[PDB]
RNA sequence: UUCCAUGUGAACAGCAGUUGAACAUGGGUCAGUCGGUCCUGAGAGAUGGGCGAGCGCCGUUCCGAAGGGACGGGCGAUGGCC
RNA sequence: CCAGUGCGGUAACGCGACCGAUCCCGGAGAAGCCGGCGGGAGCCCCGGGGAGAGUUCUCUUUUCUUUGUGAAGGGCAGGGCGCCCUGGAAUGGGUUCGCCCCGAGAGAGGGGCCCGUGCCUUGGAAAGCGUCGCGGUUCCGGCGGCGUCCGGUGAGCUCUCGCUGGCCCUUGAAAAUCCGGGGGAGAGGGUGUAAAUCUCGCGCCGGGCCGUACCCAUAUCCGCAGCAGGUCUCCAAGGUGAACAGCCUCUGGCAUGUUGGAACAAUGUAGGUAAGGGAAGUCGGCAAGCCGGAUCCGUAACUUCGGGAUAAGGAUUGGCUCUAAGGGCUGGCAGCCGACUUAGAACUGGUGCGGACCAGGGGAAUCCGACUGUUUAAUUAAAACAAAGCAUCGCGAAGGCCCGCGGCG
């Protein structure tokens, strides 16, 4: 069983410093150190657990390199919230300034009843 | 099956530590393990996140209380002091 | 002799404070005009644990009054607080758990913490877990007001501080035995370097007044005054009386 | 000689009490053998629920 | 390295000006002709003999054409 | 050490340039006293500072 | 520099050697992508300031006029089919 | 004439681009330890095909080696979702190894996104490798034929991905760096040979400085030395076996650890064996010895009810020939496959059978210390120290305790 080595200096099993085996074309298996596992963006609501989805999962400094649309998705405050919090937020800021405009005609008419 | 008699939750203590801390131990282990019921959906799942962190599984939503129950009873005792000084104050 | 551990403490090189893991400092918002004849609201956005301490503290968002910017802190949790919560605070905040308002407007009996000594400094009496303050009495004129401390001692206070309402979260904590030597390293490891005390008759004479002798035995009276210099000033520092408190 | 031991042992040979060293529950255990055994019956009572051989209550 | 599916797009992309070089590989079931572009080599894989060397008569006359084994 | 600094490395390079023994056209000068590199040093016993 | 080759056998290799990590000549380490470099960590450290006979020391945001940047617009010049 | 800062889907969200500044919001950077299970490879295993070798006194369709595809794109299996739509569930259903989920929408249909390290493909057969054979007598990335194939398994070992739960008076890092959004200040062209602007596809140019040899340890390091000492990591095959135990072996490595020869005396040092008695030896059962794995039984006092406990005490164990039970897949039945086990029975040997290795002596009591931990590196591992528990004492900040030559320290 054909034992394997190391391929750089940092000879220490550390974050970084984490491979996969692989086959090359001379039938040999060589290390590739592989880059780590991205994270897809989480929401700016602070409740919803889940990653948003429509959005790569990337090792951040690569999101330089991809395009607009494989960053965002096709809503407002699309890309860095979550669906169900925007049409939550789109429910309550309609219906907080409706019970504002209640309360202004409420207040006039106390005062047209002073 | 039952299997203890009287070591609940502090059987994995062994045969350390002695009786009444051991006993004294069981009361408060059962009360921060247990899950208890949210007030905001009414679902059974208030979590003991850290010490004094209470967090629903279902809600998402974190509510400060005690270190090994959900409330204590000084807590309870000083809200409706204040309620009623609140009605008090304000008629 | 030598330099005792006591003497040592002060120097403050393997005796500071573990203070890296720490979330920040737990204060009040500063003294505006927006709290000064108003309120201003803000909502708890969560609630975090402060390595080190017993008490949880809440990272609660104002709204910046003067340019468009949101201002976040941290505050001494009262007990029954959640997320979601809008804290109001200010002279006209009015009086429920959560709030901090000042000391001169609530009534008579009322339960706050997170207590601020004098008059801005954003906070300083009765905020360990699950500890409060109570409201004796005021005095319009000179806007004083009287406060008994959780020492079950009572001060005198500036009647235009602020203090959160409520007991603190995380209340009834000690009464848990701490059952385990590995308990009690891992609180004292967050906290700081002071857990396995040697009691000083275990030491040599020479690193502790104490110690030495072939019993451990004190030998001087444990009782000592405050006169003492540093490095006597050792085991019960001026004992009004000195035994088991049996009455009051 | 391996491979002509190992048909020895399928055929029940050398897997006697002398030939034995560790606890049953090390050398075949019994969380393995139940959860095996519940991969089983739950397929089988999924087989069964959805071949419409039993219904909704008595496949619960 | 990038395949092409049609023929068209082999054409245009053997036209252009960084094309350096195109090779024809010639082994069973198959044809791949392979341009050498400034960026990839791109790959066009046939398997019809006749249009594979109808399409080596169709290579534009200024570029090295080499055939390989 | 194969991760050296250039200072080390330049340092270590002229102690083995000096390492060199006496060229043998020397002790034919006339007024010579010198019969080899009496500074000379192996890698083994004399461990060079740094 | 012990790496590698060619040679030697005085000294060394607690015996011996035709051998050597010994001696003498010669070669040998090639990077956008592998690291350093960059970042902050526990911490270290000038400036303001304070102290100190004094080399200097405490201090690290505290007793500081602590920015040399910028969208746009106006002014005056430059080079280019102004 | 007027419009023209794109379009599609009920939606999750998609399409190859798809203007926008000071300002604000957020995400990634950015998280502990442990348990359980699932997916993916690497290796191992089994059944066949090739090619070459090994045995052949007899047997062996035998035994051994080898039997390949990189990064980066395109597609697809494969996992995952705390994503969407219809609809409304009690006779409560769904489901896991355990959990757990639901009128805040479960099942049931149909979609969507993420990771896709696996398969196919582009690279890629040209090259690599194995065989047979020609050339250059040389100086050859020389040239040729062939081949590099088809299946199965698994509580397997290592790695990794993912889900889920447990523990904390423990909550398990920062910053550079990068991106999305809210805003709408502005800019663009007047219908064209359109313009501002484009994070789409190509095309052009460049990436300086320093390190790179080797040793890595019973001979390249530090112990004065080629010193039995010490020194942080990675890879890890077959058998027996519970095992990364011990023992034997294959790839790989080495020459017995600063010498050889000849004898086999005393004293040793290190292994062993001993009749009969069994601690009579000696301060003392010191050293040795007994026991020892597994399965089936059986297990007392005492006790903090957790233990004690493998208590103690028994029996069984090999080889061989069998029987029975424990699963998938496809079309209560039939067919076809693939695993390790467990229980029992017979036969059988000079009663030997955990046959080597691995591997607890047992009990009745006293004293001390509760325990786990620490301790005098090099004469003391303990009853000492620490511990949780219990009780005191000081302190409401111009304060308690303490440091400092000094200071709004
Ligand atoms: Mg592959
Ligand atoms: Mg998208
Ligand atoms: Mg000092
Ligand atoms: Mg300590
Ligand atoms: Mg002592
Ligand atoms: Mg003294
Ligand atoms: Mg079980
Ligand atoms: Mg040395
Ligand atoms: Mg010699
Ligand atoms: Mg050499
Ligand atoms: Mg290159
Ligand atoms: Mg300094
Ligand atoms: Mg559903
Ligand atoms: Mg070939
Ligand atoms: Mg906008
Ligand atoms: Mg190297
Ligand atoms: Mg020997
Ligand atoms: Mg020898
Ligand atoms: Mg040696
Ligand atoms: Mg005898
Ligand atoms: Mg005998
Ligand atoms: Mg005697
Ligand atoms: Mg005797
Ligand atoms: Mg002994
Ligand atoms: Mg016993
Ligand atoms: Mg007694
Ligand atoms: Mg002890
Ligand atoms: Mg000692
Ligand atoms: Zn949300
Ligand atoms: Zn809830």
């Amino acid at each position: 069983v054909q034992r394997l080595t190391y391929r750089r200096r940092l000879s220490y099993n550390t974050a970084s410093n984490k491979t996969r085996l692989s086959r090359t074309p001379g039938n040999r298996i060589v290390y590739l150190y592989t880059k780590k596992v991205g994270k897809a963006p989480k929401s700016a609501c602070g409740v919803c657990p889940g990653r948003l989805r429509g959005v790569r999962a990337v090792r951040p400094k690569v999101l330089m390199r991809l395009s607009k649309t494989k960053k965002h998705v096709s809503r407002a405050y699309g890309g860095s919230m979550c669906a169900k919090c925007v049409r939550d937020r789109i429910k309550r800021a309609f219906l907080i300034e409706e019970q504002k405009i209640v309360v202004k005609v409420l207040k006039a008419q106390a005062q047209s009843q002073k | 099956a039952k299997r203890t008699k009287k070591v609940g939750i502090v059987g994995k203590y062994g045969t350390r530590y002695g009786a009444s801390l051991r006993k004294m131990v069981k009361k408060i282990e059962i009360s921060q393990h247990a899950k208890y019921t949210c007030s905001f959906c009414g679902k059974t799942k208030m979590k003991r996140r850290a010490v004094g962190i209470w967090h629903c599984g279902s809600c998402m939503k974190t509510v400060a209380g005690g270190a090994w129950t959900y409330n204590t009873t000084s807590a309870v005792t000083v809200k409706s002091a204040i309620r009623r000084l609140k009605e008090l104050k304000d008629q | 002799g030598r330099v005792i551990r006591g003497q040592r403490k002060g120097a403050g090189s393997v005796f500071r404070a573990h203070v890296k893991h720490r979330k920040g400092a737990a204060r009040l918002r500063a003294v505006d005009f927006a709290e000064r004849h108003g309120y201003i609201k803000g909502i708890v956005k969560d609630i975090i644990h402060d390595p080190g301490r017993g008490a949880p503290l809440a990272k609660v968002v104002f709204r910046d009054p003067y340019r468009f910017k949101k201002r976040t802190e941290l505050f001494i949790a009262a007990e029954g607080i959640h997320t979601g919560q809008f804290v109001y605070c200010g002279k006209k905040a009015q009086l429920n758990i959560g709030n901090v308002l000042p000391v001169g407007t609530m009534p008579e009996g009322t339960i706050v913490c997170c207590l601020e000594e004098k008059p801005g400094d954003r906070g300083k009496l009765a905020r360990a877990s699950g500890n409060y303050a109570t409201v004796i009495s005021h005095n319009p004129e000179t806007k004083k007001t009287r406060v008994k401390l959780p020492s079950g001692s009572k001060k005198v206070i500036s009647s235009a501080n602020r203090a959160v309402v409520g007991v603190v979260a995380g209340g009834g904590r000690i009464d848990k035995p701490i059952l385990k030597a590995g308990r009690a390293y891992h609180k004292y490891k967050a906290k700081r370097n002071c857990w396995p005390r040697v009691r000083g008759v275990a030491m040599n004479p020479v690193e502790h007044p104490f110690g030495g002798g072939n019993h451990q035995h004190i030998g001087k009276p444990s009782t000592i005054r405050r006169d003492a210099p540093a490095g006597r000033k050792v085991g019960l520092i001026a004992a009004r009386r000195t035994g088991r408190l049996r009455g009051t | 000689r391996c491979r002509k031991n190992t048909l020895a042992r399928r055929k029940g040979r050398h897997m006697g009490i002398g030939k034995r060293k560790g606890t049953a529950n090390a050398r075949m255990p019994e969380k393995v053998t139940w959860m095996r055994r519940m991969r089983i019956l739950r397929r089988l009572l999924r087989r069964y629920r959805e071949s419409k051989k039993i219904d909704r209550h008595m496949y619960h | 390295p990038r395949k092409i599916e049609e023929i068209k797009d082999f054409l245009l992309t053997a036209r252009r000006k960084d094309a350096k070089s195109v090779k024809i590989k010639k082994n069973k079931d198959n044809v791949k002709f392979k341009v050498r572009c400034s960026r990839y080599l791109y790959t066009l894989v046939i398997t019809d003999k006749e249009k594979a060397e109808k399409l080596k008569q169709s290579l534009p006359p200024g570029l090295a054409v080499k055939e390989l084994k | 050490s194969s991760h050296k600094t250039f200072r080390i490395k330049r340092f270590l390079a002229k102690k083995q340039k000096q390492n060199r023994p006496i060229p043998q056209w020397i002790w034919m000068k006339t007024g010579n006293k010198i019969r080899y590199n009496s500074k000379r040093r192996h890698w083994r016993r004399t461990k060079l500072g740094l």
